[PDB]
């Protein structure tokens, strides 16, 4: 089990700002044997299923707009939404997968301003 | 193109059982190693239970261990998730996920079902 | 990769239409003559070596265009 | 310390008139640059970035194919016409199908038919472009300063940046002076024929003109989700059999096709900041303000002991590792060298002057021993610290080696190795202008020939040149044959 | 129709756990416990280390990455026997009929 | 694959360079000539990846 | 003193496990699934079924056989550093003596 | 070997026709040329021992 | 039916006047022999077995060395002489050791000194021999009688037991008839040069003279619990380091040399019997009791369906498998292939009397099509079943491989191939005279060079003929280089 | 040794597979290869005495190859 | 086998006595000697070969006791 925390809980940004989610983990996230920090983040929009957007932390999923970028090495990761849209409203779920039990850290949420 | 679907969503009052079918659609079912996953309302999602791609390394998590049987049918395209001794507490929505295709994790979410939710009360 | 090695010339052929019969008809030639486009100097190299290297004009024709033809076709 | 062991390290002696030396860095290559009075200093090209690069003609992959419509004209009547044509999201193709009374018409014949479908891609992979404003090198610097544990590491060394607004950067070593590096990175790399393409969060570094001629369908390049594409016929595959009607398809994902169609570009890392871990940079060395340390220091008296046992390198380099076991003031640690109990003094120090600022810590040494049995003596007096060391070779095999070197120096970096090593000179220069000529001759001749074609080429070549009349056989034969042989046998890096 | 699956080939595949191990110049290749498996690919290859990485002696030497491969989507290629095969042949007469 | 059937000749099918399997389904079907997927790229002399 | 391997060979081996499998005379290679493990050694050869093999077509097939291997005891090969090496030189002096 | 020693050539040690294995230590080793001990026999093409 | 697919069978058609067919029976295939109005007949040699082995002679891969004892002189006191080097079980050998004051002898010198040791082998190699007197050769006989179970199945069939003491026996075939099968067994394999030399529970058929070449201690080979070994150092190995004393290795375990040593060599198994499973058999066959089952039955009436598609052997027949679906009684199935596109008849039955036994039961009938294309017609005639089959090939392709396949049999049968399937004429008498000679200089003047060795030759000789100008000497260089090549390439399977 | 004189040339052949001879045919000659390889030296020195003892090319390539082929053996 | 090429020729040598040299040393001629003695008709085809590929005594001599061998070892 690893602790997870985001630093915001609730982020009211007007369009065109970048807004900031930074997530601490408990223990180190970094597997030694291939040195790949293995964080993941999710994006549930208002009454949809969750989707996938940065798989590892440099590393960003297909179908996903550009703007969205994932920074942080060894335990304190950050993410970057230089514009923001209507369409980025929902619940940033920050989770860990280097031990099995995966835990998502508690739900941030990104309302317009 | 992926398409994952749940059924089995019902009413229940404690303690009896329900059988939670995933049935999947537009990859090779058998090759995967399939997860479930869950979310109360107003709260985070909470990790359930894993099957990997061999059908014999099955686990769960510490709460709901001891509780919840997960398997796997390739022929069928389904996912079978037999749940005993349910709690008005366990009850949520349920999402069913698929591997990471591109990545190194042996675990991870590339895409996440419709989710159906499972109400208990008395 | 598999990309190369084409179903071409097995000879198993019917009636109908094969896979991608319009667009791999000209793929090769198109290939061929875009890499002769981009890289000009190759056909003075290859004047040269058919020149010194073919007795007859016939034979330095053909050892020209085969020059032509193989060395995007090699790679 | 830090350049010994990388196994592609190579030393760079002699200074010029107001001493300055021109070296050309090498991601994976660390130059050393000895001196007769400056302290021995060694150089790695530590990483390259770019920061803030724009984008340009953006790619796809894989599409999706919806909306799949038809329809067809009469036989022997106009052709057919569909409004989806004139839409920029929709593909198709005309064929002449057969129609008769089973179809309705009321003439048998060829009748034209069209089916189009919406083109809805996903996956792209941008391309995008760096221009020079943006362009960073960073040089480390470590000195030789005979510390307790600087043997490899690569982590010890001080870091100086270096951008094309402002190239003739500082150099601040502690207690030892500064060096400037007066640079040049407009020269060393392209970067205004080189595009990145990001696929899958992996990406390379392709020619422009190359990156331009792919048989797939391009954008604009501009930031919006939905984009109008160009080409899309090279994924729709349309198909007709008996010609009773036609079909669409969409070809799969070419992800992995165009995989090793982009096969012999150099990876890049594209993890936030670019850094791109490949390339060279020259840069001028001028040593004028570096004055060694511990100049006036005395020389110690009591006897040294060895704690790592003494050990060679791949370059014939000898690491001493010492420590003086007294208790003198810091000094300067004497060294000797003697062939056959004769003072010969075949030995050099690379680096410049060893001391022991600490008596506790140790130090260590980088000697260089000749070729033969020869005897290190450390200490003075007749205790003194001896080690024999027995280095196997000839001078004539460095001197092939360091050939060897020389030629895959000039075969990857081309005319700019004249400027490795090199003091400004009459000679360098000239050899410089003829190299210039010759090799943009060669590369106008041989822009895109294979690794497999070039020996074949060569061979061929040294074949006309074996029998031949008018001195065009050896002119022919060597150069030619020589030259593409040996870049048909070490072009792939 | 009733025709068998010969072979599967592999068109996209995924790799995990990767591990590697290096030993000293002047001895053995380096080994993995995880060489031997059956779903493990593993290649050999060259490194220089010498004290910088720990070890005493300079040179050249050997580390080794073995790697997890299972495939994600096979394709089958199945061959058609001559029992099962069946042709349909239609006999249409002119009868001149509306 | 993926609801497409083609017609290829036995011994192309054979030559193509692509990991196989036995083809009798079963779990983890052990794959044969599995580098041709996996690339081993070594990172200038320090490291693999 | 202190020698450190560098190669084993092995003069005797054992076999067990022999394990085979064949096709039909036209349905291409023959696979084991340990054929790709690294502790099996075989080789593929041909051998010719008709009917009483029980395949159903005439011809010649293949089939290749896998046994584990393991070595009873190896040939150890070591390497002397120059660092342990020691010259025992032994000095008697010409004295007159019993 | 065998409890007796020898001083063999280093190059001549490398081309010996036997299985060679890792020679780092490990209680399971890897043969890399197993094939040189073994001997497959298919007599007149009915099954091989 | 026990012959299809083996791979190595031949069709022996024909007969002499006296109905006698000769044949030579190979171990690794069998012979199909098919005769006008005769039941088509497989044979096969099946296991030829020998009991009673007596050894001849034994030889010892691992020995064992105690009770080391030595025993010197002083530098000219002369030989060294120990008690037990006399005796037969102790191996040893003299050398010199310079023995001063300090090993006490009293004279400066080179003295010699003797070190016996007792020698025993642990676990020898036998060395057996068959005499003519306990071979029993096994030839199995079986019908081409359409049988539900019989394609391939190689486990049903008449046996007959062949003994050089009993030349000459007759085999029974149920309701068939009977066989003469007059065989010499004598000129099989030469056993009279062979020692099956068995080693570690496993045998072979190395050549008799080439057994007492081993360098190995040869044993007595007489039953005797304590042997005497005559060549006891070539196993035992004596080392006198730098003169000052010896001691003796017992170099032990040859036993791994031994399977390279017998490369060329055949195995045999040993388990129980001796049961040799390599050779090969010549003897005639007699035809003149011989029956057809069922010639007295009616004609068949109904249709036939096909239970199993239609395959085809390698040498060209196709093996159909007919069930009967009609009311009848046993009788003879209607068979008539017509040609392609034609009512010729070319294409003939292989099997003799296509009958049906039973209602229930299938016949399998095999018959080779015409060469070309054909449809071959099963039934009455009017509601026949019209299995069509295309066979893809050429008449000369068809003569190129029995020219192949008598090329290869030639040379594994020496001279007595000749005779394979003669009946017996004025031309073959002479052509295995004259084949007879050839081999015997052939064999004589390249007995025991080896494949490569051979290969070698032979490309030597054929330059050297096509270099000489004497037109004699050129073809018959020519043509021995030529032979010469083909045995290289076809020498040890 | 009586690893040496395989039992090879006999002629007591037989249409079964004699022992070992999968991988026995070729292990003369890959001696040869590496004994080659090792010591690359001889070759000079066999070319030499090739030259210096011919009066046709034949003969001296049959020097060549005869005495290249005997000195491995010979070690 | 790993029997074939005897570690010899190296250079390491040393005053000592090398391993197994009290008889190791005659054994590659004992094994022509028992090879020739068993099969003699090819003394007749070296010889025979010999002659024909000669143009002095001593070519041809050479060619036959390089043929004789080197035909044994590779039996
Ligand atoms: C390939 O790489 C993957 C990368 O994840 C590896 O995956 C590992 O999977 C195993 C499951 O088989 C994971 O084991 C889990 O370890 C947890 C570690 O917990 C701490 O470590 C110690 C060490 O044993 C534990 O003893 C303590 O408990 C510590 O807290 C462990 O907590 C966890 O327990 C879970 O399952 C049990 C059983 O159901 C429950 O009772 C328990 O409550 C909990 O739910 C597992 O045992 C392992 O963590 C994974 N790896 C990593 C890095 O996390 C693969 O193993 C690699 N190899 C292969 C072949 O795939
Ligand atoms: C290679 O080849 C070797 C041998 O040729 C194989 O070795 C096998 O090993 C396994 C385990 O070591 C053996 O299994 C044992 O079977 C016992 C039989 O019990 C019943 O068996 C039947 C049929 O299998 C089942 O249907 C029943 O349900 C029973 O299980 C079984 O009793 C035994 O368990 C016992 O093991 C422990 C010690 O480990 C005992 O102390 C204890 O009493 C326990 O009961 C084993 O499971 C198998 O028999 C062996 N095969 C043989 C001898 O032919 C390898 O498996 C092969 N493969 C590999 C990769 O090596
Ligand atoms: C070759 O080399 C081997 C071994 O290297 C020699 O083997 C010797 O065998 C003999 C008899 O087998 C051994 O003699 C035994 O000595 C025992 C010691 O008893 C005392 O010994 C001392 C000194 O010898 C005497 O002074 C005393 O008076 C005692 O005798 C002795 O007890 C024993 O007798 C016993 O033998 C039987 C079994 O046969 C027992 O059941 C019984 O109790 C009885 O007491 C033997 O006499 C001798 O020790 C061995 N040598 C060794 C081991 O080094 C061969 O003799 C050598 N020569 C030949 C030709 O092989
Ligand atoms: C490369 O350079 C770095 C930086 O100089 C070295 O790190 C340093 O290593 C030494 C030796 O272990 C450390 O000294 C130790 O410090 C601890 C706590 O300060 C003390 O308790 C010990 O007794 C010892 O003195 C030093 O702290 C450390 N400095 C750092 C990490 O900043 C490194 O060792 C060098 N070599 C390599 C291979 O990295
Ligand atoms: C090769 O020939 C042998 C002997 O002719 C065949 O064995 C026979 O196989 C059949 C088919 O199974 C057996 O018939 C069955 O017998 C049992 C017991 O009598 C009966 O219950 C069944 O209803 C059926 O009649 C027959 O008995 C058996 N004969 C024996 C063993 O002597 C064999 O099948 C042939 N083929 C192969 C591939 O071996
Ligand atoms: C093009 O295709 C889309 C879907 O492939 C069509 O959209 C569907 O429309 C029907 C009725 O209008 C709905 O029931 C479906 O739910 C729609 N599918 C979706 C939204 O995915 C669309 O009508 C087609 N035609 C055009 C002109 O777009």
């Amino acid at each position: 089990h690893i602790v997870m925390t985001q630093s915001p809980l609730s982020l009211s940004v007007t369009p065109g700002q970048p807004a900031s989610i930074s997530c601490k983990s408990s223990q180190i996230s970094s597997w030694g044997s291939d040195g790949k920090t293995y964080l993941y983040w999710y994006l549930q929009k208002p009454g949809q299923s969750p989707q996938l957007l940065i798989y590892e932390v440099s590393s960003r999923f297909s179908g996903v707009s550009d703007r969205f970028s994932g920074s942080g090495s060894g335990t304190d990761f950050t993410l970057k939404i230089s514009r923001v849209q209507a369409e980025d409203v929902g619940l940033y779920y920050c989770m860990q997968g280097l031990h099995l039990p995966l835990t998502f850290g508690q739900g941030t949420r990104l309302e317009i301003k | 193109q992926v398409e994952l679907v749940e059924s089995g969503g019902d009413v229940v009052q404690p303690g009896k059982s329900l059988r939670l079918s995933c049935a999947a659609s537009g990859f090779t079912f058998t090759n995967y190693a399939m997860h479930w996953l869950r979310q109360a309302p107003g709260k985070g999602l909470e990790w359930v239970a894993v099957i990997s791609s061999d059908v014999n390394d099955k686990y769960y998590a510490d709460s709901v261990k001891g509780r919840f049987t997960i398997s796997r049918d390739n022929s069928k395209n389904t996912l079978y998730l037999q749940m005993n001794s349910l709690t008005p507490e366990d009850t949520a929505v349920y999402y069913c996920a698929r591997e990471q295709a591109v990545g190194t994790n042996p675990w991870a979410f590339d895409y996440w079902g419709q989710g159906t939710l499972v109400t208990v009360s008395s | 990769s598999v990309a190369l090695a084409p179903h071409v010339g097995m000879g198993l052929d019917t009636r109908t239409q094969t896979w991608m019969s319009a667009e791999g008809a000209w793929r090769q030639v198109e290939k061929v003559e875009t890499w002769a486009l981009r890289h000009p100097g190759f056909t003075i190299l290859a004047l040269f070596l058919a020149h010194y290297i073919g007795t007859s004009l016939t034979q330095k024709v053909v050892i020209f265009i085969l020059l032509m033809l193989v060395t995007p076709s090699m790679t | 310390m830090r350049c010994v062991g990388v196994g592609n390290r190579d030393f760079v002696e002699g200074l010029s008139g107001a001493t300055w030396v021109d070296v050309v860095l090498e991601h994976g290559g660390c130059v050393t640059t000895m001196a007769k009075n400056k302290p021995t200093l060694d150089i790695e090209l530590q990483k390259t970035e770019a920061t803030q690069l724009a984008t340009l003609r953006k790619l796809c992959i894989e599409g999706k194919i919806t909306n799949i419509t038809t329809d067809s004209r009469c036989p022997t009547q106009g052709e057919a016409v569909l409004p989806e044509e004139q839409d920029q999201n929709y593909v198709c193709k005309h064929t002449y199908v057969d129609r008769g009374w089973g179809n309705g018409c009321g003439l048998f014949g060829k009748g034209s038919l069209v089916t189009c479908a919406k083109f809805q891609c996903l996956e792209p992979i941008e391309g995008k472009v760096v221009q020079y404003e943006n362009l960073k090198y960073t040089v480390i610097i470590t000195v030789h300063t005979g510390d307790q544990h600087q043997v490899g590491n690569e982590t010890q060394g001080v870091t100086a940046e270096i951008t094309p607004q402002a190239s003739t950067t500082e150099a601040i070593l502690p207690e030892y002076g500064t060096l400037g590096l007066e640079c040049s990175p407009r020269t060393g790399l392209d970067f205004n024929e080189m595009i990145l393409l990001t696929m899958k969060n992996k990406a390379w570094m392709v020619h422009r003109q190359w990156f331009f001629d792919l048989p797939l369908p391009w954008a604009s390049g501009a930031t919006t989700e939905t984009p109008t594409w160009n080409r899309k016929e090279l994924l729709v595959t349309f198909k007709n059999a008996h010609a009773k009607k036609q079909e669409v398809v969409v070809l799969g994902s070419q992800e992995g096709a165009m995989h090793t169609a982009l096969t012999g570009a150099t990876e890049i890392q594209n993890s936030g900041g670019t850094s791109i871990f490949a390339g060279h940079l020259k840069c001028r060395l001028k040593m004028d303000k570096l004055e060694l340390k511990g100049m006036s220091y005395a020389m110690c008296t009591n006897t040294f002991v060895l704690k790592k046992e003494v050990s060679e390198t791949q370059h014939g380099t000898i690491l001493i590792k010492v420590e003086y076991k007294g208790e003198d003031a810091p000094c300067k640690i004497p060294f000797s060298t003697e062939d056959g109990q004769g003072k010969a003094h075949n030995g050099r120090l690379i680096t410049a002057n060893p001391v022991v600022t600490k008596k506790e810590e140790p130090v260590n040494i980088e000697a260089e021993p000749p070729f033969g049995e020869s005897n290190i003596v450390i200490g003075i007096g007749d205790n003194a610290l001896k080690i024999n060391w027995y280095k196997k070779g000839s001078s004539i095999g460095k001197m092939f080696e360091a050939t060897a070197r020389g030629a895959r120096r000039m075969a990857i970096l081309g005319d700019t190795a004249w400027d490795f090593g090199s003091v400004g000179g009459v000679l360098n220069s000239l050899g410089k202008m003829v190299h210039q000529i010759f090799g943009s001759a060669y590369t106008a001749l041989f822009s895109g020939v294979s690794w497999v074609m070039k020996i074949g080429i060569g061979v061929l070549l040294t074949w006309i040149g074996l029998n031949s009349k008018n001195t065009s056989m050896s002119f022919s034969c060597i150069a030619i044959g020589i030259i593409t042989l040996y870049l048909g046998a070490v072009v792939q890096a």
